[PDB]
């Protein structure tokens, strides 16, 4: 075996629709990346690095918004690098992030928001 | 004599057999010994000319520390060192 | 393409393609076996062919001096007579040396490497010989056939000098007649007035334009009569002669092609074993499958005999971390030189390099690099200039120096299809290794990568203030660095190992280095653990910043001799450590040490702290090199490596100048130098760092006076390597005679070691049955004393 | 200075498998 | 062939042609008196300069 080198899992929209609908045990960050945005070269590494420290306690996933646009504009998303912290709890409101926040910020949503 | 050969042995060795088999063919009991003298032949030949590829001796036989700059020698002085000089005068 | 490409993938990407097509290839080949009676019949199905992996680990085979190799085993038919006398048994085929990941075989316990051979590529070719027009096919078997016209045409294939025929007699041979060259070549009127493998497959094609299908691996009669007819277009001008020497024309055999030739020879010795042991079991009966009709000595002893003798498989260069990567990078025309950063070596043996693609409108291209071939790009205007330049006129229309067929030209970005954009494109590792590398003479560019190829590993490694950027490469493709194999939080780190978890999966990695990670950190998988020997941080880190001067002092620094501190003994700084037991082998009267840039030195002198010269900070300074030395090499990079690293020293800046920076800007390397000297001065207050007067120099005083010397002294922080460490010749004979000194002559060539030599000499003219016979003439009484021989 | 290279930044080629694990995963060697 | 046409044998053997040169002088049953030092080192003399 040779293990992947990435963890952060991109999804289609119907996945995601999917993924938010089901029961979650943990956080949901989506990232809605793309794949020619500067910034995003540097989110998406603070999202692997993310990834790895919470382990199963988290579950990040990304969302290319050149192949979900409309997903994206209906999530309001309003340019990239965004992120979304959905909650476990369906009751809560989910918390939209947008520039690169530090990765700390990332850890006090996920730790104290969610 | 063997301590001047310690490649040409295999050329003695081919020589020795091909003549002690012309002679007992000469006298164990003719064109069979015709083509053994013929094969001394070559093996000599191929022996001489091989000699002639050891033939160069003159000049692998017969013919044939780092250095530091120290400006406070003088034009005919160098300096030799212990580690050195305990080997080369040691008669 | 995005990336400069690890450095051992060559290597890599040539092992998994022998595994991954050539085992089927040489199995393929293996024929079956029929008995001298013809009623007993052996094959291998290889089918079956199944590589189970080594069962003794790399560290273990290293230890107990083994080959760390997988092994192959193949099921194998043996019909022993009609019907039911058949086993199919699976066979152990025997081992085939696995790679280990950073490019090397472990083989009776010794890391070996398999260096590329460059060859002469497969295809035709003409030469203008002397006109002589004279074809030449070469196959990929290295077989020549050659073409020749001297007058009047009357082509002749030439076979041997004393053989030569007309080419529709060899075509006659070949079973073609005058009405198939008539059909078949486009001046059929000429010829009648005369009354490969693969790769050589494709390079025949794309030169004579021919369509040949590629199933026709041989070589077909009408490739030769395409061949003259080429050569008959040669003869009236209608083609061009072809250039052997050129680089375009070559072929690299990676260690993939090596390995299948040795298999092909272990197969071959296979066939041979089961020949003459169908036969002792067709004369003596014996017992059938004892495992089978096979030994493993044929596949272990043919590769161990490559590996072992082999002149292209040579025993890795363990030195530092550089060269055990370059090592496995260089190309040898026997069986030198070495692969640039970005070479890949293509599909077909080329060695292709990525060019930027200016497609400009119409198409619609995902991947705008280019992978191309000396071959192919002659053919592509290659630009190396920038878009950065306007005019009344139109940035299309700006003209910029480009390379078109080997031609050197300038045109307009109108005209250019390629740009060469990657500093490090032309590069081999060592030179890319090199900063203000654009301000060396390119003569030494060689010199001062052997002296980084050179330099020890020292105890408390360091990382240099000015450098490329490819240290870091250089360290993570060296293998020498602990590289995390899984992603994980850390658990432990010590001296002896590190631990992993992640993935709620513990991993284990023993160090053979220095821990990088704190106990808490967190790993993302292919990040650093642990630096090596002579890594920092994952960088390269073969060197030390050495505080420096550049003056003639008294003599000790005569023609690049070099005085150091007694700090550096003191510090440390150049202690290594030599394994035999070690030593602690420190600085000394006689090592060598050299900067990057080919400035190399001897140590001559090492003074106390006070007899140094010292700055106007009052620090002394650590070693004084000799200016003669910068124009009689011609590096005038290393006065920037040494004002920059001063900067860096002072602001606790380290830089990363990749090569040919004036491609932005005119003294864009000057002006990096002498802004970062100014920002050293403003914020550290040390107005002698950057004195206007003469930016880059300072006033120095003489710590054994006090006096300033009276011009200014270039000072630096350079980064300092230190480098690893009686024939009576004819010429000696004839200065010795010359002297007429020939006492001494006499001395060194007889009692040091007539004559026993000429004992020698005599006695084997003797035994040619020559007698060299010597006598001496009495001058009293005209006696013939013969001398003792 | 002290700046520890990361090797997954986005100018490194992606972490080289070990060929063993490699030729595992493409099932090219088996282990039994 | 100014070598090889020098009258000491020695001087043309250790030059060059060495069997041929030898060849000839032997059939010529050749006096190689000895002068001149190439011939000499041979030897092992004292260099007759």
């Amino acid at each position: 075996f040779v293990r992947e080198d990435y963890l952060v899992r991109k999804l289609t929209a119907e996945e995601l629709q999917e993924l938010v609908k089901g029961e979650r045990k943990v956080p949901l960050i989506v990232d809605f990346y793309a794949t020619w945005c500067g910034p995003c070269i540097l989110m998406a590494q603070e999202l692997e690095m993310l990834a790895v420290e919470y382990e199963s306690n988290a579950m990040i996933v990304k969302v290319d918004t050149d192949d979900e646009y409309e997903f994206a504009r209906d999530m309001q998303v309003r340019g990239l690098p965004t992120l979304f912290f959905i909650s476990p709890d369906p009751s809560k409101d989910a918390i939209r992030t947008e520039g690169l926040i530090p990765l700390q910020m990332m850890r006090d949503i996920i730790d104290n928001d969610m | 004599p063997p301590e001047l050969r310690p490649d040409i042995n295999e050329l003695y060795r081919r020589v020795i057999y091909r003549n002690n088999t012309l002679t007992d063919l000469l006298t164990t009991s003719g064109e069979l010994v015709m083509c053994q003298e013929k094969l001394v032949q070559e093996a000599v030949d191929t022996l001489l000319d091989s000699f002639s590829d050891v033939i160069g001796r003159f000049r692998e036989t017969l013919l044939g520390s780092v250095i530091v700059v120290g400006p406070s020698l003088s034009l005919h002085r160098c300096g030799l060192p212990r580690e050195i000089a305990i080997e080369l005068f040691q008669t | 393409t995005s990336t400069i490409p690890g450095f051992n993938q060559i290597q890599f990407e040539g092992f998994y393609r022998f595994i991954d097509q050539g085992l089927i290839e040489e199995l393929s080949k293996f024929p079956k076996i029929e008995d001298i009676d013809h009623e007993i019949e052996f094959q291998l199905f290889v089918e079956t062919y199944q590589l189970v992996e080594p069962l003794i680990k790399e560290r273990d085979a290293v230890y107990e001096s083994l080959t760390y190799s997988s092994e192959l085993y193949v099921s194998a038919g043996l019909i022993w007579k009609t019907n039911r006398n058949m086993q199919e048994q699976r066979i152990f085929i025997g081992n085939i040396p696995l790679m280990n990941s950073l490019g090397t075989s472990i083989v009776n316990g010794i890391y070996r490497v398999v260096i590329n051979q460059i060859l002469q590529s497969p295809g035709i070719y003409y030469q203008s010989e002397l006109s002589v027009y004279t074809g030449t096919i070469i196959s990929d078997w290295g077989g020549r056939l050659e073409l020749e016209i001297d007058k009047k045409a009357r082509i002749w294939a030439r076979v041997s000098r004393k053989q030569k025929i007309s080419i529709l007699v060899l075509s006659s041979a070949m079973g073609s007649n005058l009405r198939e060259i008539l059909e078949n070549v486009c001046y059929p009127e000429i010829f009648l007035s005369f009354l490969l493998g693969r790769i050589g497959r494709r390079n025949i094609n794309w030169r004579l334009n021919l369509n040949i299908p590629q199933n026709n691996i041989f070589l077909l009669p009408r490739d030769i009569l395409a061949a003259a007819d080429h050569l008959i277009g040669m003869k009236f001008g209608m083609g061009t002669l072809d250039d052997m020497n050129h680089l375009k024309n070559k072929r690299i055999r990676s260690v993939a092609d090596l390995l299948q030739d040795q298999l092909g020879l272990a197969l071959a010795r296979l066939e041979n074993v089961v020949k003459g042991t169908i036969g002792g079991a067709i004369r003596h009966k014996l017992i059938p499958t004892p495992q089978n009709l096979v030994t493993s000595t044929p596949l272990t002893t043919t590769y161990e005999s490559f590996f072992g003798l082999h002149p292209l498989s040579q025993v890795l260069d363990r030195t530092n971390p550089l060269t055990q990567i370059v090592h496995g990078r260089k190309l040898s025309y026997l069986g030198i030189g070495s692969l640039s950063i970005h070479a890949r070596i293509g599909d077909w043996g080329s060695l292709e390099s990525p060019f930027y693609e200016l497609v400009e409108k119409s198409k619609k291209a995902q991947i705008r690099m280019l992978f191309l071939s000396p071959s192919q790009d002659e053919y592509y205007m290659i630009a190396a200039g920038n878009s950065l330049a306007l005019n009344r006129g139109i940035q299309e229309e700006q003209v910029v120096p480009a390379r078109y067929r080997q031609e050197f030209l300038t045109i307009a970005w109108e005209e250019v299809h390629l740009r060469s954009i990657f500093p490090f494109q032309y590069f081999s590792i060592g030179a890319s290794l090199i900063p203000f590398i654009e301000h060396n003479d390119a003569n030494r560019a060689l010199m001062s990568s052997n002296m980084q190829r050179q330099a020890v590993p020292l105890s408390r490694s360091e990382k240099c203030i000015v450098g490329t950027g490819l240290e870091r490469q250089v360290a993570l493709d060296s293998g020498v660095p602990a590289i995390a194999e899984h992603e994980g939080k850390i658990l432990y780190t010590d001296t002896e190992k590190i631990i992993l978890s992640g993935n709620e999966n513990t991993l284990s990695i023993p160090l053979i280095q220095k821990p990088q990670v704190r106990r808490g950190k967190c790993i993302k998988k292919g990040q650093i653990l642990a630096d090596g020997a002579a890594t920092v941080g994952g960088e390269l880190a073969l060197g030390k910043n050495i505080l420096v001067a550049y003056m003639p002092w008294e003599g000790y620094n005569f023609e690049d001799a070099v005085l150091i501190s007694e700090c550096l003994v003191y510090g440390d700084i150049y202690t290594s450590f030599h394994i035999r037991i070690s030593q602690k082998r420190e600085i000394k009267v006689g090592d060598k040490v050299a900067g990057r840039h080919g400035n190399k030195g001897i140590i001559s002198k090492i003074l106390p702290r006070q007899d140094m010269p010292y700055l106007q900070d009052g620090r002394p300074v650590d070693m004084v090199f000799n200016p003669l030395g910068v124009p009689s090499r011609m590096n005038v990079g290393q006065i920037f490596e040494c004002s920059l690293g001063l900067a860096g020293s002072l602001l606790d800046r380290h830089y990363r100048i990749a090569p040919f920076d004036e491609r932005y800007e005119q003294e864009a390397s000057r002006k990096l130098v002498f802004s970062e000297l100014y920002e050293a001065s403003k914020q550290t207050a040390n107005p002698w760092v950057f004195e206007p007067e003469y930016p880059g120099k300072s006033r120095i005083f003489d710590g054994r006076t006090g006096d300033p010397f009276e011009q200014p002294v270039i000072i630096g922080k350079p980064y300092i390597l230190k480098l690893i460490h009686q024939r009576v010749g004819e010429m000696e004979v004839w200065a010795l005679e010359g002297f007429g000194v020939a006492h001494i002559l006499q001395e060194m060539l007889t009692y040091k070691s007539a004559p026993e030599s000429f004992r020698l000499l005599v006695r084997e003219l003797r035994s040619l049955a020559l007698e060299l016979n010597h006598f001496l003439v009495s001058e009293k009484n005209f006696q013939i004393n013969r001398k003792e021989v | 200075p002290d700046a520890v290279m990361d090797f997954r930044g986005p100018d490194f080629h992606e972490p080289t498998p070990n060929m063993l694990s490699y030729l595992k995963e493409n099932c090219k060697v088996i282990s039994r | 062939r100014a070598s090889l046409n020098t009258q000491s044998f020695i001087s043309e053997a250790s030059f060059q042609e060495t069997a041929r040169v030898l060849a000839k002088a032997a059939l010529r049953g050749r006096i190689d008196w000895l002068k001149g030092l190439k011939e000499n080192v041979v030897l092992g003399g004292v260099i007759p300069a």
